């Protein structure tokens, strides 16, 4: 039988899929080796990543161009892809393009990972995060600016259990299990909704949402999205090709509810280089941002401004959505994978090189069917 | 014959750094390479100290070409291989300008030194566009039929340019009127990898050939042709001063040549398939910065 997904994520330029099983497919652009085939050609259609079998991998993620993943049978973190400045955790800077065991984080018993440009953070089930990588905006929240190459408890988070966090380019956003919000990192666009242009060393309580407890939190580029508890999107930060959603192309340095979908529960969020993807309690895709390439998914190559509804044959409902920087990617309710967006370099996995404006099918996971070189 | 050697003066360990460049003061110098990061150094504390960077912008994109501004001291262009042309502020590090008219790679970037506020780039696409700073539309755009490598001002004026690009020629435009090059130069074997100007008048070449030439661009002939380093494949790096010319190599040193003598009048070794990534000369000074694919940058000096 076919092995259905059971986790998607996309990255600036390749895609990832966890499948039953605990099988890791990759594929797109792998030329810095983030695709962990050892090799640097791209794929462009899914490819399983064979260096994974059996590892019982139980959740993997992608960065700007590398990714990690972990298991928690074998309690282990492994990472490939573009390395250097101490993201890998491995205590040096290697780029390797293949997977490879972060013994800096062995035994610790992650409940997230999430990867940024060049930092990456990991929640442990106690509710602690732990954070490494490059630290030139204070985004590793260690309240100074010096990289670090270990993962190094986030101490101004002590005695506060963290629900998830999510991280950007330069900056990132975690959200207590209490509902409170924080961000810190790269803020010069709004970007921690702190209500000023400054970036910060520490974690920073957001104060501007009324009282609303936050369940989740995506971070783009220049923009973040925060889910409430019982609301809808509080998106803020830079809003240039309307990725905030917000009917305009105002930046707002506060979380600013999304008024256009205060009529739906919304179940999950993501944010790309500059489009966000919005995925309700009832299995609606609501798209909207930058849209050149065509990755908000609604059949034209004009920017969105406020939310619009992807629409999916036969009218399936979305299960899981995830953002790359030019691509996004679906999980629909029938296990068939939609990809749509960029694919120059085939991270669509659809087998072609050619860019979609509306979501097409990944046939093969979907149920239904160097540098410096001198141009010639 | 006043210079038979370089003397090293400093040295910087780390990965490729693909352009460094002074500034208009030559009192700070940045480099840009894989790393995705624009690094800012000061000059005299890197000769001095026994080399921190000064300042660091991050970017989303692996980085091309560097070019300072002139009047804008503080000013500094990037080109990514993403296409997009930013303007940074170092004091600030921010963003002042991004540029995404290139549907691909932008192979060069340079800031006109009598119009400061004009920057032309060349891409992939195999487009020049010329971009003012005051608006985020090309203010100019050039249509060829080859890749572009590399895109220079006229030192002189800012409504020439100098278009070095895959078709083995460098096309000479006059931005007033773009219908066909003012020139075009011929007798390169490869790709043209890098355009410099000696001065108003002299167009300094390399291409990837192993070949450097000289140009009269008041005239359409040339003038010299320079051999004994190695270049094949990769942009190994090309600067020049009123004088001097000065490349890397895919042997891991730099060669310097006068621009009336064919043979290389010296050259150093850095001592692996390492290659010499980037070269500067400090205005009209002897010194020189270089970096090679190993990331590390080494301060030589032509003495006798």
């Amino acid at each position: 039988p076919p092995r259905k997904v059971l986790i998607i994520s996309a990255g600036a330029s390749h895609s990832v899929a966890l499948l039953s099983g605990d099988i890791v497919c990759s594929w797109g652009r792998g030329e810095d080796g983030q695709l962990g085939h050892g090799d640097a050609e791209d794929r462009p259609s899914p490819t399983q990543l064979s260096a994974l079998d059996g590892h019982q991998i139980v959740s993997v993620t992608c960065g700007a161009d590398h990714t990690v993943a972990y298991s928690q049978s074998g309690m282990e973190v492994y990472s490939w892809g573009w390395g250097d400045f101490g993201r890998l955790g491995h205590g040096n800077s290697s780029d390797l393009f293949t997977p490879l065991p972060i013994k800096a984080l062995h035994g610790i018993r992650i409940k997230q990972i999430a990867c940024g440009d060049s930092h990456c953070l990991a929640v442990t089930m106690e509710g602690e995060v732990q954070s490494w990588g490059r630290n030139q905006n204070g985004q590793l929240g260690l309240g100074d600016t010096e990289d670090s190459l270990v993962p190094q408890k986030i101490q101004a988070f002590e005695g506060i259990r963290i629900k998830m966090v999510a991280a950007g380019a330069e900056h990132t956003a975690a959200v207590t299990e209490d509902g409170d919000l924080y961000g810190w990192g790269w803020g010069r666009y709004g970007n921690l909704g702190l209500g000023d242009r400054t970036d910060r060393l520490v974690p920073e309580r957001v104060t501007s949402t009324g009282g609303e407890k936050m369940s989740m939190v995506a971070c783009g580029w220049r923009h973040t999205i925060s889910v409430s508890y019982s609301g809808a999107l509080y998106t803020y930060g830079w809003s240039k090709y309307g990725q905030l959603g917000h009917g305009d192309l105002e930046d707002h340095l506060i979380p600013h509810k999304l008024e256009a979908l205060s009529n739906s529960f919304i179940s999950q969020i993501s944010g790309g280089w500059r489009h966000t993807m919005a995925l309700t309690s009832d299995g609606k895709l609501y798209g909207w941002g930058w849209n050149k390439f065509g990755q908000v998914g609604v059949g034209n190559n004009l920017d969105q401004c406020s939310p619009v509804q992807v629409r999916f044959p036969d009218d399936q409902k979305v299960v899981q959505v995830s953002c790359g920087w030019r691509h996004t990617l679906a999980v629909t309710e029938r296990n068939n994978v939609f990809a749509w967006g960029r694919g120059t370099n085939g991270q669509l996995g659809i087998g072609e090189s050619v860019d979609r404006n509306f979501p097409k099918i990944i046939e093969a996971l979907s149920v239904d069917g160097r540098y410096a070189v001198v141009p010639d | 014959t006043r210079y038979s050697r370089l003397r090293v003066i400093a040295e910087i360990r780390h990965n490729i750094v693909s352009s460094i460049e002074f500034d208009r003061d030559d009192e700070l110098f940045a480099t840009a390479g894989v790393s995705r990061c624009i690094k800012v150094f000061d000059f005299s504390s890197v000769v001095n100290e026994p080399q921190c960077p000064i300042v660091e912008m991050s970017t989303r994109s692996k980085l091309s070409c560097l070019s300072w501004n002139k009047h804008e001291k503080n000013h500094i262009a990037s080109s990514d291989y993403e296409g997009i042309v930013t303007v940074w502020d170092v004091t600030t590090r921010q963003s002042l300008m991004e540029y995404e008219e290139h549907e691909k790679r932008a192979w060069s970037v340079d800031f006109s030194r009598t119009e400061p506020s004009m920057l032309v780039s060349g891409s992939d696409d195999c487009k020049v566009k010329v971009w003012c700073t005051r608006q985020e539309a090309s203010v100019i755009n050039i249509d060829m039929k080859a890749n572009i490598c590399c895109v220079k001002y006229n030192p002189g004026s800012s409504n020439y340019i100098a278009v070095g690009s895959a078709d083995h020629h460098i096309h000479y435009y006059d931005l007033r009127n773009i219908s066909q090059p003012l020139h075009v130069f011929s007798g390169h074997k490869k790709a043209v990898s890098y355009v410099k100007f000696l001065s108003n008048n002299e167009l300094a070449s390399a291409s990837t050939d192993s070949t450097l030439r000289l140009w009269d661009v008041k005239d359409n002939l040339p003038v010299r042709t320079f051999r004994g380093h190695t270049n094949e494949k990769n942009f190994v790096g090309l600067t020049v001063n009123s004088e001097y010319l000065a490349c890397g190599s895919e042997t891991n040193e730099v060669y310097v040549y006068h621009k009336e003598i064919t043979r290389p009048v010296t050259s150093h070794r850095f001592g692996g398939s390492y290659f010499i990534s980037a070269v500067c000369w400090k205005s009209d000074s002897p010194t020189m910065l270089t970096a090679n694919s190993q990331g590390t940058i080494k301060v030589l000096v032509l003495a006798a």
